[PDB]
């Protein structure tokens, strides 16, 4: 499975979640921004990898990082 | 004078020692 | 997980849904409440017609049940956001998925635990010689 | 689907698709990312797998020899080496008619041949061998030393056996064992061969197993080299009219200094190459005496690293002993750029220089040597430079390399990328512009216009060596001047040989060689660019600050912040063998459409023709195929066959490679998609299931297997043409 | 195909060993080995 | 030419020429002279585009200028 | 009409057979796919969905179209 | 002495004589060729009868190729300093795009104007310290 | 009146025929593509013709994919 780390230049815009069409993140209580919450991936078996995440975040270089891991027949996308 | 027909099978014999010894390297090596 | 309830959406086939992995491996189920009768584009191809009532529905995968929930909550005059999704297991087991906890992951909840959160900048990994020959990577530790 | 393979790593034998067993392949030989890997197993791996590959060296060695002495014509070449075609090995074919077995039943013999171009008959020759027995015995000796090099790779595995890591680490003394042990004692040896088989056999005195013991090879023994004088061993040397294999004009000298070559062979004085021999034999005897090991004296590398500061150069090369004893990829990359460097020097200096008797006269055999060996040093330099980027990805340390030369290096990396892109630029648009140019205005009707510069450099250089053509009278060429006035033993020879036309020893040059060469240097300089600019951003750029936490090699960073595609260094390494490959094209279509102007004593037709690119592409490419492709036609066959199918199977697996190259990865997962489903749902093939779930390629395999398809063909078409060509024309 | 070297039957026997038998065996020994579903 | 011209955009990826481009975008800031509008290389479906367009251009030039100079050679 | 003409005329059944398929393929699959089920969000034109679900690149109509240009000049 | 001996005047080379004698008309005077022939017979030709340029620095051949390179440098350079002291100035103008764009016209025709004095221009905002940036002030990547 | 003996003309004329048909079917490709995408309103095409072939189009391409394997290996 994919790997998912959220690092705390996350200022909690929530694009990581909405942008995710597996359902691996979610928007967790925290205090290191205004927002007062940040990014978590507390389901990476069913991440596939596509990048949307990182595609959303504005932060200078991501605050949520996803490298490829050991593949699955999950995390290859396979409806078969 | 030419290569004899007892030259040519004395060479595959002989090449079964370098076949056995990569064999054990070989196998060794997947250790 | 008791028991899924629900009718399955009208549809006359196709080719696109279900292959050996459903029976052998796991499949996935989609349930939503629709106020009307009405068409839906089936994530596996064509149209479907979503029941007014309760609707059940069985995918090949997480990913389509979940294009088919945006579908629901963002193509549909008046929202539909009641849709769960759950994972099937050929034993029987189900395994109930989404919404996790009861609420869109977009939204903080409380009661959530960080999972994958750094305390570090992207910048402040190490250096990968510092860590080679051992199993991790730099965001790894 | 617990499944072993690749017991290595979890990660891929967990892979439920087909990816596993590609990457399973692809993955075998990077011991360093296997599951629990440490650097001592690692370093042991690597040498039990080094001792195998040696005797794998050895056992190729022995084929040839075995064959050359079982289906080969060794010793009736040896009769007329000028109009016998040397031997490969025999055809067996099943597949093969008549006209093939006619057309290939050559050289003389009774069986279906192919003809040798590995230039194999004239290096045994030259070495002093003349029987197939000889040829037999040297491949059963080389059988039992491959034998024994397994053997030896076995044993290092074993427990008692296993050398540790600081053994490993002992740069000085296993540099001073190479330089004097390796280097030197061989070198000594080969001289030694040469003075008692090679000399002696080449004057008709047999020297043998049988015999050696008790035929001195100078009629004065040894005691002339312990007393003093040693011109005793320069004595009568071998008379311009000496007859190679004969007593006639022979004389009794074993090391002599009178350069140019032997009249007859038209090759290197084989008692020149043993006093080479000798001479770079004790040269490196002495280098291994330089580094400390077990007594005290000697030298210590890493003093003399942290010893080379500098005002303007920082911490200098402070700590370099251990970022360079401490990286396989530093020392397989510093191994790789030298061995191209001296693989490419090897290829420049044997078809100008040969030593072997007769080899100059096979144009075939020259033709591919040359193209091979100039093939391989590419391959080398492209790989030096991926093992310098796959250093900084694994091994560089910037705290220990601080403010020292490798990481002042990376300070200015724009800088070094930027002036290489203009140069590069610089090059391509004045060198196409001279071409194109030159095009127009041949086409045009008006050939006098062209922009043709002479090459004045180099021809001044060659006149420094007393090339008198070009009439600029400099050092050498200047019989006034101090360095002809010295009384050197070499002159006379080297002169003769130099001033000549009938050679290849500094080929007479015009405005085709110049613009070729800045055709080179453009190659040259883009590929360098590529590689330098891919291994310098390794660890990060803009677009991937965090580079170095994704390794060396993986698809992409996805189609955010822009696009990142071929993004990792890897990727400039797929990109660089591109131009791996053009540089070499120029650079093999430039000597063999020369070597042949020249081979057939039509110089002009280069001369006039190579200064725009029409000239190439018809009198050079378009001619030279008109034997080749008809190899076999509507109306027969002939020995040409075989290199007429392989040019077409060339040019059929680089289309295919460009398959690869140019559709994407998600266009095939669906139609495999497609493809799956109707398996699942056809009666009958039901029955049966896949154990592997079958997906597309991956996006990097992709990338490697359209470049190996693209390389391929390449790298065959070139052969098949300049074989058959040179075949054809010369053979 | 004929040859006139020493021991020219070799070729006869080798090459559709070489060729067809050899590659069989290891490639269907290589098939059962990557399939082995045993611990991993 | 522009048959082989085609295969650079075909057979790469946008990555390496950003950061290609940074490297010169060095270089003009070094001398005051960087754009005010920033280079960027092709976007990805570009860098296809402009790689068939030109695969395109070449191949059918080629076959063009073949066989014009054939059919009017040829009585 | 002989051999030589059957020869060439299955050759251009072939290729036109090969361009209808990446074309076909490219309009029937533009909304979704087994791979990707929301490919109409994404557009007529883009490149990809990233290195994900083993690599997606060219899976949009118009790289259906980009390889089909290829494949109608070789027809 | 000697030198160059494996070339000779164009107007010794016979060849070159054989094919000048046909130079064909590049424009619409019928004497384009001939005029070509009088013209080219003054460089070094070689055994084929062509002109050859020696561009080794000798000012006999200063012709070949210096003259033409100070020629280039000199339009190049000019094309350059203007082309860099436009952009320089609109960095000023809030928008400094669009006039990337959209041309200021009597701006850019003032500053391509004035560039004849480049080679003071680039010597002055040398010594000046306009012309080169400190590094410690100009954007780079990680090491 | 003299066209077929000017074969230069003859062949010209095919041959530019022939690449402004291939250029216009793969356009015609293109824009079923976005059809697809930014005008198909899956409310208005219930179990009608592009329904089904939405609803089969496995069927069709894993079939038109064996004819053109079956095409190119027998051609
Ligand atoms: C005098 C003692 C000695 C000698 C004989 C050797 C010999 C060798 N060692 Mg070793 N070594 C030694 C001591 C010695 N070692 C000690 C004390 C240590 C511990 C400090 C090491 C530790 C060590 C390691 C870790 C390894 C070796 C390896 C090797 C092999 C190098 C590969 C090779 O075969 O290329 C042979 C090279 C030459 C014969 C000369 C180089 C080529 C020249 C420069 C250019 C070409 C020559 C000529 C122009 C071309 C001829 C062309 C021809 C076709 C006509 C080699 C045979 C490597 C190996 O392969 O392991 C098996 C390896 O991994 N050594
Ligand atoms: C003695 C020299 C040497 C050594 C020991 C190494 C060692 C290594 N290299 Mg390196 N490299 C070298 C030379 C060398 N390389 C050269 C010359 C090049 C330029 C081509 C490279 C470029 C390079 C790259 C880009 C990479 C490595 C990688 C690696 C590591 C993994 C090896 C692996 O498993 O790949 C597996 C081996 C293969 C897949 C072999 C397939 C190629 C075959 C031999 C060609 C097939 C030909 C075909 C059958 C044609 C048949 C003809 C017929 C049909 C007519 C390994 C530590 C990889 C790595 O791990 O990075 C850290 C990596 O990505 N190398
Ligand atoms: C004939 C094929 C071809 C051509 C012309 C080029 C061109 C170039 N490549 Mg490329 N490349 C090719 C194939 C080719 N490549 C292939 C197959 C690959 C493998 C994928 C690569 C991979 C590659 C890499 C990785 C790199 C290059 C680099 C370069 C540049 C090198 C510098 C130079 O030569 O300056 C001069 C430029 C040229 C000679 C080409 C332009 C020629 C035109 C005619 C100039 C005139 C302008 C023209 C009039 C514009 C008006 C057009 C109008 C009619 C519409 C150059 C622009 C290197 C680079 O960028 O250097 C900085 C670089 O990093 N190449
Ligand atoms: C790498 C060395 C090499 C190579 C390339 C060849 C090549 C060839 N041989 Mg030969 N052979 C060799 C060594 C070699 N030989 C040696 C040393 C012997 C003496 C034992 C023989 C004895 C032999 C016989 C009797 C015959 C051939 C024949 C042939 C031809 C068909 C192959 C065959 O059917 O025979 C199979 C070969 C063997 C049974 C001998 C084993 C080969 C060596 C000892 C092992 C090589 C292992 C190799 C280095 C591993 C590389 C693996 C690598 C890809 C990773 C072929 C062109 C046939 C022929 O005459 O063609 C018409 C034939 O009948 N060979
Ligand atoms: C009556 C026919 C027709 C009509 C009107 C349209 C209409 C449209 N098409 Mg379509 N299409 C057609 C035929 C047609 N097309 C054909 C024949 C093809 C096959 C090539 C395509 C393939 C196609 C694709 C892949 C796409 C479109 C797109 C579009 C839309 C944007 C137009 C555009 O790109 O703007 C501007 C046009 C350009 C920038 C063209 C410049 C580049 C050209 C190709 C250079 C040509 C070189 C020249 C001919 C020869 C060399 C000269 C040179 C040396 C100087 C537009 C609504 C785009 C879209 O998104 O649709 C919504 C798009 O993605 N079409
Ligand atoms: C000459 C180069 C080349 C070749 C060989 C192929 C091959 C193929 N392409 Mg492809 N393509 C190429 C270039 C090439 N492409 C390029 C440059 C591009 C970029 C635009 C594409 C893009 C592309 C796309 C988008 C598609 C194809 C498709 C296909 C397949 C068509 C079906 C078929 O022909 O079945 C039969 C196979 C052949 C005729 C290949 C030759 C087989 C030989 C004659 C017999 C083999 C002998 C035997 C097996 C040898 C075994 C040796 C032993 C030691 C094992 C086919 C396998 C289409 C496809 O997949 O259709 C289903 C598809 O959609 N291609
Ligand atoms: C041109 C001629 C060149 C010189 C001549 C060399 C030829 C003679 C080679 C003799 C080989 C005899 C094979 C049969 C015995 C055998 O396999 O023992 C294998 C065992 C390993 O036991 C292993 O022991 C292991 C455990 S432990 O490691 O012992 O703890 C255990 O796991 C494993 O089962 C067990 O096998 O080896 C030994 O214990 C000693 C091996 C004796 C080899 C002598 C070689 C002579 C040296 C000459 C060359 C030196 C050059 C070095 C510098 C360049
Ligand atoms: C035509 C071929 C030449 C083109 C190559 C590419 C263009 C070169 C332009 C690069 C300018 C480098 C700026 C240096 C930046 C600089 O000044 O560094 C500072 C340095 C002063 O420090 P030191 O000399 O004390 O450092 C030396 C070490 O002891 C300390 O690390 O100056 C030099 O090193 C002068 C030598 C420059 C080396 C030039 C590189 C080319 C060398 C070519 C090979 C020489 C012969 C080798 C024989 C073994
Ligand atoms: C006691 C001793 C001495 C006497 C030594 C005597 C009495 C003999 C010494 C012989 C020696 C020391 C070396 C002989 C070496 C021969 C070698 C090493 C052969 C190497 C061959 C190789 C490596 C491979 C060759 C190949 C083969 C097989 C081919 O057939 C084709 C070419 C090639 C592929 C190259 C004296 C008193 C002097 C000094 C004191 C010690
Ligand atoms: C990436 C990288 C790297 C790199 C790599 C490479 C690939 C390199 C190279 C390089 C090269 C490839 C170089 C070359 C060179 C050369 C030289 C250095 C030369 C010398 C010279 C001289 C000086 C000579 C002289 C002479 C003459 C000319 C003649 C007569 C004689 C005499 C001697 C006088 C490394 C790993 C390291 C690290 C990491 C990163
Ligand atoms: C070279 C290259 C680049 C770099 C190419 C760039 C940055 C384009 C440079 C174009 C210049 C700036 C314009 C020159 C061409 C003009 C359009 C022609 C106009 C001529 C008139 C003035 C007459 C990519 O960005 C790229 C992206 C994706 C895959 C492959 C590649 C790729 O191969
Ligand atoms: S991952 Fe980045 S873009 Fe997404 S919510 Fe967190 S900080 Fe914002
Ligand atoms: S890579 Fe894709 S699946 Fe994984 S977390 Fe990001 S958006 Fe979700
Ligand atoms: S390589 Fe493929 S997946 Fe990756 S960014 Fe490029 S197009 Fe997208
Ligand atoms: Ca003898
Ligand atoms: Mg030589």
């Amino acid at each position: 499975s994919h790997s998912v780390k959220i690092y705390d230049t996350c200022i909690g815009c929530t694009q990581c979640v909405r942008a995710c069409p597996l359902d691996v993140l979610e928007m967790v209580p925290w205090d290191g921004c205004k927002a007062a919450q940040i990014a978590s991936s507390p389901r990476t078996e069913d991440c596939v990898g596509c990048k949307r995440c990182e595609t959303a975040c504005p932060t200078d270089f991501l605050s949520i990082r996803v490298y490829l891991g050991a593949e699955t027949t999950r995390s290859m996308g396979l409806a078969y | 004078m030419a290569l004899s027909d007892t030259q040519i099978l004395a060479a595959l014999v002989v090449a079964l020692l370098p076949a056995f010894l990569a064999f054990r390297l070989s196998t060794e090596l997947y250790k | 997980m008791t028991e899924l309830s629900g009718q399955p959406p009208k549809f006359g086939g196709s080719t696109g849904g279900l292959l050996s992995k459903a029976n052998r491996e796991e499949k996935y189920a989609i349930t939503w409440t629709s106020a009307s009768e009405q068409v839906f584009e089936m994530p596996t191809g064509g149209a479907a017609i979503m029941n007014e009532g309760e609707n059940l529905l069985y995918l090949a995968r997480k990913e389509q049940c979940l294009a088919l929930g945006t579908q629901l909550r963002t193509k549909f005059k008046p929202k539909i956001q009641d849709y769960k999704i759950y994972r099937v297991y050929p034993s029987g087991e189900v395994q109930y998925l989404h919404p996790a906890d009861g609420v869109f992951p977009e939204k903080v909840n409380e009661g959530r635990e960080a999972q994958g959160t750094k305390t570090r900048r992207i910048g402040q990994n190490p250096e990968p010689v510092t860590i080679k020959f051992s199993g991790k990577a730099p965001y790894e530790v | 689907m617990a499944t072993k393979f690749p017991k290595f790593s979890q990660d891929l034998a967990q892979d439920p698709t087909t990816r596993r067993i590609w990457y399973g392949i692809a993955t075998a030989h990077d011991f360093e990312t296997h599951d629990g890997m440490t650097e001592e197993n690692l370093y042991q791996k690597i040498f039990a797998s080094h001792f195998g590959h040696i005797a794998i060296i050895f056992l190729w060695t022995s084929g040839t020899l075995f064959h050359v002495a079982w289906q080969g014509n060794f010793e009736q070449w040896i009769k007329d080496p000028l109009n016998i075609r040397p031997i490969a090995h025999a055809i067996w074919d099943p597949h093969f008619g008549e006209g093939a077995v006619n057309a290939f039943t050559q050289a003389g013999a009774s069986n279906p041949v192919n003809i040798a171009y590995s230039g194999v008959y004239h290096w045994f020759y030259t070495i002093g061998m003349t029987t197939n027995q000889e040829l037999y015995s040297g491949a059963v000796f080389l059988l039992v030393l491959a034998s024994l090099f397994l053997f030896a790779g076995w044993l290092h595995l074993q427990p008692k056996f296993r050398p540790s890591l600081a053994w490993f680490k002992n740069a000085e003394s296993r540099l001073n064992h190479h330089l004097a042990g390796l280097f030197g004692v061989s070198s000594l040896a080969w001289a030694g061969h040469l003075v008692h088989v090679a000399i002696p056999e080449a004057r008709g005195q047999h020297v043998g197993w049988d015999n050696f013991l008790s035929t001195p090879p100078h009629p004065a023994g040894l005691m002339p080299f312990f007393t003093g004088n040693w011109g005793v061993y320069a004595a009568d040397p071998d008379t311009a009219g000496h007859i190679f294999g004969t007593s006639e004009g022979a004389g009794t000298a074993i090391l002599t200094f009178l350069g140019g070559f032997h009249p007859q062979t038209e090759s290197l004085w084989l008692t020149d190459i043993a006093h080479h021999h000798l001479a770079i034999a004790v040269i490196f005897i002495i280098a291994g005496h330089m580094y400390r090991t077990n007594w005290g004296i000697g030298h210590s590398i890493k003093e003399i690293l942290n010893a080379h500061k500098g005002p303007l150069t920082g911490a200098g090369h402070t700590n370099l002993y251990d970022t360079i004893n401490n990286s396989l990829h530093f020392q397989l990359g510093l191994a790789l750029a030298s061995l191209g460097v001296i693989t490419s020097l090897v290829a420049q200096h044997m078809y100008s220089l040969p030593s072997y008797a007769f080899i100059a006269q096979d144009h075939t055999t020259q033709a591919a040597l040359y193209t091979h060996h100039q093939y391989i040093a590419g391959f080398l330099m492209v790989g030096a430079f991926a093992h310098g980027a796959i250093f900084f990805v694994r091994d560089y340390d910037p705290v220990a390399n601080k403010d020292n030369v490798l990481a002042r290096m990376l300070e200015h990396k724009e800088a070094l990328i930027s002036h290489l892109s203009w140069v590069s630029l610089f090059l391509g648009f004045h060198t196409l512009g001279l071409y194109v140019h030159n095009d127009v205005v041949v086409a045009f009707g008006t050939p006098e216009k062209q922009i043709l510069i002479e090459p004045v450099f180099a021809q001044w250089i060659q006149a420094t060596s007393g090339k008198a053509l070009y009439g600029f009278d400099v050092l050498l060429s200047n019989p006034d001047s101090i360095a002809s006035t010295t009384g050197a033993a070499w002159l006379p020879g080297w002169l003769d040989a130099i001033n000549s036309g009938t050679n290849s020893l500094f080929l007479t040059i015009g405005p085709g060689d110049f613009l070729v060469h800045h055709a080179i240097a453009l190659g040259l300089h883009t590929t360098a660019l590529i590689l330098i600019k891919g291994a310098l951003d390794a660890r990060g750029s803009k677009l991937m600050p965090d580079k170095k936490d994704f390794g060396y090699s993986f698809p992409c960073d996805g189609p955010g912040r822009g696009g990142t595609c071929d993004i990792s260094a890897w990727d400039a390494f797929y990109l660089a063998m591109f131009w791996m490959l053009n540089t070499l094209g120029w650079l093999t279509f430039y000597w063999h459409w020369k070597h042949l102007g020249v081979w057939s004593g039509n110089v002009a037709q280069f001369n006039e023709n190579s200064t725009y690119l029409m000239g190439w592409f018809r009198d050079y490419l378009w001619a030279n195929s008109a034997q080749l492709i008809n190899g076999y036609n509507p109306y027969g066959v002939n020995n040409l066959s075989v290199w007429a199918w392989m040019f077409l199977f060339g040019h059929l697996v680089w289309a295919t490679g460009f398959m690869f190259l140019i559709s994407w990865r998600g266009y095939w997962q669906e139609l495999i998609e497609t493809i799956v489903w109707a398996h699942e749902r056809t009666p009958l093939a039901n029955l049966v299931r896949w154990k592997d779930k079958p997906v597309a390629l991956s996006i990097v395999q992709a990338r490697l297997v359209g470049l190996a398809h693209f390389t391929v063909g390449y790298v065959l078409t070139y052969a098949a043409f300049l074989i058959a060509s040179t075949a054809g024309k010369f053979g | 195909m004929d040859g006139s070297y020493a021991a020219s039957y070799l070729p006869w026997i080798l090459i559709p060993m070489v060729g067809w038998l050899f590659p069989a065996v290891t490639m269907g020994l290589l098939f059962i080995h990557i399939e082995s579903e045993g611990e991993g | 030419f522009v048959f082989a011209f085609s295969l650079m955009f075909l057979f790469s990826g946008r990555g390496y020429w950003q950061e290609l481009i940074e490297s010169i975008v060095w270089a003009h800031n070094k001398l005051n002279v960087a754009p005010a509008i920033q280079p960027r290389a092709l976007s990805i479906i570009q860098g296809r585009a402009v790689g068939v367009a030109h695969y395109l251009l070449g191949g059918i030039v080629t076959t063009w200028a073949f066989f014009l100079a054939r059919s009017l050679s040829i009585g | 009409l002989g051999t030589a003409d059957f020869m060439v005329h299955h050759i251009h059944a072939f290729t036109i057979h090969v361009t209808a398929l990446i074309l076909l393929k490219g309009v029937l699959y533009a909304r979704s796919s087994r791979l990707v089920p929301d490919k109409a969000n994404l557009g007529f034109r883009f490149p990809c969905d990233g290195p994900g679900r083993g690599g997606t690149c060219q899976v949009s109509g118009w790289d259906h179209v980009f390889l089909g240009l290829f494949w109608m000049y070789n027809s | 002495a000697d030198d160059f001996a494996n070339l000779t005047p164009c107007s010794e080379n016979p060849a070159y004589l054989a094919k000048s004698k046909n130079f064909l008309n590049t424009t619409n005077d019928p004497n384009s060729g001939k005029i070509r022939a009088e013209r080219y017979a003054s460089a070094l030709c070689g055994p084929e009868g062509y002109p050859h340029l020696i561009v080794d620095g000798r000012f006999t051949h200063a012709g070949d190729f210096l003259i033409p390179s100070i020629l280039f440098l000199y339009i190049a350079g000019w094309i350059g300093w203007v082309g860099r002291s436009y952009l320089i100035e609109i960095r000023e103008s809030k928008n400094p795009e669009m006039q990337e764009v959209v041309i200021n016209v009597p701006l850019a025709i003032k500053k391509m104007l004035g560039g004849f004095l480049w080679p003071l221009a680039a010597v002055g905002e040398y010594t000046s310290g306009k012309l080169v940036m400190k590094d410690s002030e100009i954007p780079t990547s990680p090491r | 009146p003299y066209q077929a003996i000017d074969y230069a003309t003859q062949l010209s004329l095919f041959t530019h025929h022939m690449w402004i048909g291939g250029f216009l079917i793969v356009g015609a490709g293109a824009h079923g593509a976005i059809f697809m995408v930014r005008d198909y309103d899956p409310a208005k095409n219930v179990n009608n013709l592009l329904d089904r072939m939405l609803r089969h189009r496995d069927a069709i391409i894993s079939h038109l994919n064996w004819v053109c394997i079956f095409l190119g290996f027998h051609s």
